[PDB]
């Protein structure tokens, strides 16, 4: 019934990382009133007109997973055309009374470019600590939700009312209607959005709590679109383009080490590679009876 | 009388039903409250609309059998209070609908 | 309500009330959970003579009294032209005795 | 399949700026070899999928087989028993029936 | 769960590595995915890399599978240590020579 | 669809709650349609307590049209809302539609001409008496 | 007909500007399914004009009906009398010569 | 035949950043009538390449001829001798075995 309600349900497709809706104020064709002549019409009787924007449409904004799966000839390629499909079919099986879905958008991706200068300790090694940097930055632009059991949500103190307010029945009988990978939190669900504006704040104070790291002499960043710079950067806040997720631009970034008034040389490729490594795991599978609902004793 | 109230409304407002029993159980203070559909109300004017398609109206009266006030034929709510219950309806109803 | 002289004795009546209760519990936890829930019109098998219908229809259908809730044609009266004028008869003239 | 030439060109101009109706138009009205399963003249290195249409010598070849193969150098439609084709089962029948 | 997760077309791409150069352990596979319920399909022929090939198209394949092994692999070792005293304090009935 | 709008409002508010009710016909809006010749359909009383029914029943924020029609404006109406729901359906199920505007145009046609049937007014003094509010007017001819 | 991918690919770089002529030669070297009469696999919910080519199981055929017509779901290319093709033609008088 | 329609639908939206890219995908993915070798039907005023396909009334034919021709008002696929087909070739065959 409401936007929460959805975004679980669509984040519950496989294929599917995150989802945001957004309301239509603007529709396409252009609707004109006729005062004169009483009616309604395509073109703009006065050339300064309203538009009459009908209401009650929604825009779907869709994050998926790149899977790059092998092919049969040897190659690496990615298709998403079934994941659109099984949406499209999930979304018209569940829309309410006088309302309905304008389209459905996928959205890309920016990558951000951090330049900066560090002074480390002594007692530091600059390889382990540009790995925990892009760690850590990477974590913090881009966080997943975690699926939970019920059992283990219970255990958290939730009262079953607050779990189940707004699912759509998973069996009927013994028939199953859909497939389910477990619960999501709504206080984590309500605390993933998409940001505009960045601010280096966010960033100094993460990467000031790395073991040792000494102070930050200079810090800035970019953004990167398509492998081209878009703008010349600056140190204090980036604005963001609508239709793009930030991420971390391991391959744009550049950060100095100095000792005491002395450089350190960091083998960039060997920090590539531990960075790609140690990426965390994570747990997405579907689940039965037990792990979903609660039988009569 | 709660959990009877919740296995038919679901925690969701969507009907004349549905408004009445989330504002009783919520705030203890109210004495009577009506729903009122389809309807707007214009605050420079002081004026109701008995239809604007999008809109949903509501209507309440203080409990005041334990304490004592300047006016008892004809009372008020705090407005403190009015804007308290518009921000909870708002996160359990649709997105399209004005309250 | 009996909108007409209801001739069936009171044991009847009483039995047809607990057999509508039982159907109507029976049914419920389903008319409350989809009572929002607008009819799928991308199902290109199931556009008429089927129950793709709304929640609503089904929960006011059942409100009234009305047994069959599906999408099937209402209007079963037509105008027909009929071009067939030739007419045999036999007749003996006196008095009309005729076929 | 619902526009010609002379309609596309007419969205392409001197001051015209660009609209997603535009490409929604330009990606309809031409030929789709993935979609409308044709993909003209047999190559080796590409990568075929049941119902794909081919020519090669003389004769169209369906292909026949329901999970993904890649065109072999050494396969080649008429040799392997992925393709299949009308041309060649008349032909030879034909050819049976003249020399009987 | 992780390797439900995680691990199936590293299987895939490894199994077709070993198609390539002319020998294949089935058991292996066969009691991998018996035991952990995965799915591996016949595979093709990947005679196309690495041995014939940029040596750096060689070394990101290589790399690439390696990573993904190598983060599942960590996770499990990292997430160990958290129940060792629990495996302990759960029972009652662990055999008298351990306890 | 219609409008309803006359000159002297182009100097209102396009937000007014009355104005933008009759300018926006598409929003919230929701039309019924029932046959009145069934012996129980014909009893006013009874007409009026099943309108009042379906307003408690259908969501607050949602305005309902609801219209009690005969035989001859019952088909119109059927015919063409079947032949817009098969075509509709096509679209969505892999864009196989064939005149999907035509059949369109044909039903926002019958929309507008949907009238209530009352009976025929007859005068009472001292066999069916004029009741108003629910009776007809004749034809000087 | 006159370019090929490494041409048109040529003309859509980074840093390019657009102009009409790229855009003229790119519908002029691509396949308009409207306008040259071909459209691959048979489809129901198209319309058709007369000259039309269509791919159905293991033949093409070519529309007679000089009006344009609506492909109906059930009515398939040899099952009606729209289209026609001579690869069934021919199959049929063979097999009767085979037969006989 | 690397893409459908609904993908690279995707690419091209009026919030979106084009790029080189999506239009190596629209052109690879489309069919390429000069480097896949398939013309539709016969027009005069055209130049054809050794190898090309064209839809005749009721055949396809391959040009044979290996230097460039300009397709002559009065020289149409049947009548000159540049132009080849099989399900000509066949017909007349079995023809002559109807009339034996």
């Amino acid at each position: 019934v409401t936007e929460l309600d959805v975004r679980k349900r669509l984040i519950d497709i496989p294929g599917v990382r995150n989802a945001w809706l957004q309301k239509v104020t603007s529709y396409e064709p252009n609707i004109y009133v006729n005062f004169s002549d009483k009616r309604l019409q395509y073109n703009p009787p006065t050339a300064e007109s309203k538009t009459l924007n009908p209401r009650g449409l929604y825009t779907v904004r869709l994050d998926l997973d790149q899977d790059y799966r092998k092919n049969a000839c040897g190659q690496i390629d990615r298709s998403w055309g079934d994941t659109l499909d099984e949406v499209k079919q999930v979304l018209c099986d569940s829309r309410n009374l006088c309302e309905d879905f304008a389209d459905i958008v996928i959205l890309g991706e920016e990558e951000i470019g951090i330049c900066a200068d560090i002074q480390l300790e002594t007692n530091a090694d600059a390889e382990d600590v540009l790995v925990n940097i892009y760690v850590r930055i990477q974590q913090f632009l881009s966080p997943r939700l975690k699926f939970y059991t019920l059992q283990e949500l219970l255990d958290k103190g939730k009262s079953p009312a607050e779990i189940f307010a707004g699912r759509p029945s998973v069996f009927d009988g013994e028939n199953r209607l859909y497939k389910s990978h477990g619960f999501i939190d709504t206080d984590e669900l309500e605390a993933l959005t998409l940001p505009t504006i960045l601010h280096t704040s966010d960033l100094y104070q993460e990467i000031l709590q790395v073991p040792g790291v000494s102070a930050i002499k200079k810090l800035s960043i970019a953004n990167y679109i398509n492998g081209l710079r878009q703008t010349q950067g600056h140190p204090w806040y980036l604005q963001l383009t609508d239709q793009y997720r930030p991420v971390l631009g391991v391959k744009t970034s550049k950060i100095n080490f100095f000792k005491s008034e002395l450089p350190i040389g960091v083998d960039e490729e060997e920090v590539e590679r531990r960075y790609y490594e140690q990426q965390a795991a994570y747990i997405k599978t579907i689940r039965d009876r037990d792990e979903l609902d609660i039988p009569v004793p | 009388i709660r959990i009877s109230e919740r296995l038919r409304h679901k925690g969701r407002a969507v009907a004349i039903f549905d408004y009445e029993r989330l504002v009783l159980e919520k705030f203890p203070q109210i004495y009577k409250v009506r729903c009122i559909n389809h309807g707007q109300f214009d605050d420079a004017q002081e004026q109701l609309y008995e239809l604007a398609p999008g809109s949903v109206t509501l209507a309440v009266i203080p409990d005041l059998s334990q304490r004592s006030t300047t006016n008892d034929l004809e009372p008020k709510v705090n407005i403190n209070l009015l804007q308290e219950i518009e921000k909870y309806l708002a996160s359990v109803s649709s997105p399209w609908a004005m309250i | 309500y009996q909108m007409f002289a209801t001739r069936n004795n009171k044991a009847t009546q009483e039995t047809e009330i607990i057999h509508d209760k039982a159907q109507f519990l029976q049914d419920y936890p389903t008319l409350s959970r989809d009572r929002f829930r607008a009819y799928n019109y991308y199902d290109c098998h199931a556009v008429w003579d089927t129950d793709n219908v709304a929640g609503f229809k089904k929960r006011v259908l059942r409100l009234l009294g009305i047994d069959d809730v599906r999408r099937r044609h209402l209007s079963h009266y037509r105008v027909d032209k009929d071009s067939r004028n030739l007419f045999l008869s036999i007749d003996f003239s006196s008095d009309d005795l005729t076929l | 399949n619902l526009r010609k030439r002379n309609e596309l060109k007419s969205l392409f101009k001197n001051k015209s700026r660009l609209s997603e109706t535009y490409f929604v138009e330009l990606i309809d009205s031409t030929l789709n070899k993935r979609d409308d399963r044709f993909h003209g003249i047999w190559k080796p290195g590409q990568t075929y999928q049941k119902g794909d249409v081919v020519y090669y010598n003389h004769s169209l070849w369906e292909m026949q087989s329901e999970n993904e193969i890649c065109a072999k150098e050494e396969q080649t439609p008429g040799i392997s028993t992925d393709w299949k084709s009308l041309l060649k089962e008349l032909e030879q029948k034909v050819d049976k029936l003249q020399h009987e | 769960g992780l390797v439900k997760t995680n691990l199936t077309e590293p299987l895939m791409r490894m199994q077709s590595f070993e198609l390539g150069c002319g020998n294949v352990d089935e058991e292996f596979y066969r009691g991998f995915s018996g035991v952990f319920g995965l799915t591996i399909d016949a595979p093709l022929r990947s005679d196309r890399t690495p041995l014939m090939g940029t040596v750096k198209d060689a070394r990101t394949e290589l790399d690439t599978v390696f990573q993904v092994l190598l983060q599942t692999y960590r996770q499990i070792i990292q997430q160990a240590p958290n129940y060792l005293k629990a495996s302990l304090s759960d029972r009652q009935d662990h055999q008298p020579f351990l306890s | 669809l219609p409008i309803l709008v006359t000159p002297e409002d182009v100097n209102t508010e396009p937000d007014d709650p009355y104005l933008l009710a009759r300018t926006d016909p598409y929003s919230f809006w929701v039309t019924i349609v029932l046959p009145y010749w069934p012996q129980r359909f014909r009893d006013i009383p009874f007409r009026r307590f099943v309108e009042r029914t379906l307003r408690l029943e259908a969501p607050a924020h949602i305005a309902l049209k609801i219209a009690w029609v005969n035989v001859r404006q019952m088909r119109d109406f059927e015919l063409a809302y079947r032949h817009w729901l098969e075509q509709l359906a096509l679209e969505s199920c892999e864009n196989a539609a064939c005149d999907l505007t035509g059949t369109l145009n044909r039903l926002l046609k019958i929309l507008p001409q949907l009238r209530n049937v009352y009976p025929k007014a007859t005068l009472h003094d001292c066999n069916n008496p004029a009741i108003l509010n629910q009776t007809a007017l004749g034809t000087a001819n």
